[PDB]
């Protein structure tokens, strides 16, 4: 065991540790390490656990003092690696990059416009040269805003009136049709579209101007209660997708309500007012704010809040968009790609304590948006 | 036998503990690490006269 002279030499794994109690120590000087002593010792109190072969499908067997630990292959769970794990949309998006499905106790991935599925069964194909959803102490009223990096905000669409002063932000859908707020049209009977605007006064030559052809707006809109504020306008000249002009990925009606808007954060951008009673902003701006729950959304506003209204922003941090930002791009960065979420209409003031900026649900309008292309496309 | 050192004009000692503990530490359990052998350690002016 641990007698005198005995341990005045060196241990032997047959001499001592077997016919003897083999408490430890003498079980550990034979190797002098950590690699084999634990595993070896674990099998003499009650036996070895990998004798029984408990784990399934080549699941690695790890012994221990009274337990076996399994480390299986890819996609295996359970006590003995007997459970064949199911991949779901909730369980890691079904491994799909952008669009997941839960088809018959499995996941079959699809993709959005300009995207197909490769042979791997999970990852999409950015067919389009520039696929949507990728990034292609100063005073004086910078309300936490960020200047967009070159190509960082390429879906930025702008609506310009007669007098050369663009007002409403927007998300660039495609070459022909441009989404906007329904009441952004109330500003004038005539206005045009200029895309790629980043600085109106200093020109780099990288802006594209497309005339507005036909008005496709909302029918049941309310000019007081701000119910159903959304519209669609057509471009006369197609947008050749390039670094400053890239589309934004359109999610699906169900999918953006199950995963996309259930994420914590989003991005707010536009060309409206920086603050209440403030001035216009020329440099292309963007903002970073998270999404908050509905149970605090009703108590915020003084209108009637219905299922088409959600709250996004901070009660404390004072960085909120203002009038003129209606229709602006309100996107969320998904696993690897942007997908639009909100469309601005109004706000009970701008940057008020306990209040939120109002955005209309894009997925509650995506079936509306997709209807817009197959009627007069 | 601890050497002395003058601080503030007064002689003071320098001996300082050195707690210690099992090496089986290396096998299971945790903060269960308790102490088991305090050695006191100091300094002398050793001579070997003859
Ligand atoms: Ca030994
Ligand atoms: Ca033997
Ligand atoms: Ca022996
Ligand atoms: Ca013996
Ligand atoms: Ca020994």
């Amino acid at each position: 065991a641990n007698s005198f002279l005995e341990e005045m030499k060196k241990g032997h794994l047959e001499r001592e540790c077997m016919e003897e109690t083999c408490s430890y120590e003498e079980a550990r000087e034979v190797f002098e390490d950590s690699d084999k002593t634990n595993e070896f010792w674990n099998k003499y109190k009650d036996g070895d656990q990998c004798e029984t072969s408990p784990c399934q499908n080549q699941g690695k067997c790890k012994d221990g003092l009274g337990e076996y630990t399994c480390t299986c292959l890819e996609g295996f769970e359970g006590k003995n690696c007997e459970l064949f794990t199911r991949k779901l949309c909730s369980l890691d998006n079904g491994d799909c990059d952008q669009f997941c499905h839960e088809e018959q106790n499995s996941v079959v991935c699809s993709c959005a416009r300009g995207y197909t599925l490769a042979d791997n069964g999970k990852a999409c194909i950015p067919t389009g040269p520039y696929p949507c959803g990728k990034q292609t102490n100063n005073l004086t009223r910078i309300v936490g805003g960020q200047e967009c990096k070159d190509g960082e905000c390429p879906w930025q669409a702008l609506l310009i009136n007669e007098e050369n002063e663009g007002f409403c932000g927007g998300t660039i859908l495609s070459e022909f049709y441009i989404l906007t707020a329904a009441h952004c049209l109330y500003q004038a009977k005539r206005f045009k579209v200029r895309v790629g605007d980043r600085n109106t006064e200093q020109e780099e030559g990288g802006e594209a101007v497309h005339e507005v052809e036909v008005v496709i707006k909302h029918n049941r809109f309310t000019k007081e209660t701000y119910d159903f504020d959304i519209a669609v306008l057509r471009l006369k000249t197609p947008i050749t997708f390039r670094m400053n002009v890239a589309p934004a990925c359109l999610p699906e009606r169900d999918w953006a309500e199950s995963t996309l808007m259930t994420q914590k954060t989003g991005i707010v951008s536009g060309f409206g007012r920086t603050h209440e009673k403030g001035r216009q902003s020329t440099r292309l701006k963007m903002l970073e704010v998270p999404y908050v729950d509905r149970n605090s959304c009703k108590l915020s506003s003084s209108f009637i809040i219905t299922q088409n209204m959600f709250c996004a922003g901070y009660d404390t941090k004072q960085e909120d968009a203002c009038q003129g930002d209606s229709g602006g791009p309100h996107v969320t960065r998904f696993k690897d790609t942007y997908f639009v979420t909100g469309i601005v209409s109004w706000g009970e003031g701008c940057a008020r304590k306990g209040k939120y900026g109002i955005y209309t649900k894009v997925t509650a309008f995506l079936k509306w948006i997709d209807r817009s292309m197959k009627t007069r496309g | 036998q601890g050497v002395m050192v003058e601080q503030n004009g007064k002689l003071e000692s320098q001996v300082e503990m050195q707690f210690f503990s099992t090496s089986v530490n290396a096998m299971n359990e945790a903060n269960a690490i308790q102490p088991k052998l305090l050695l006191y350690s100091e300094d002398v002016n050793m001579e070997t006269p003859d």
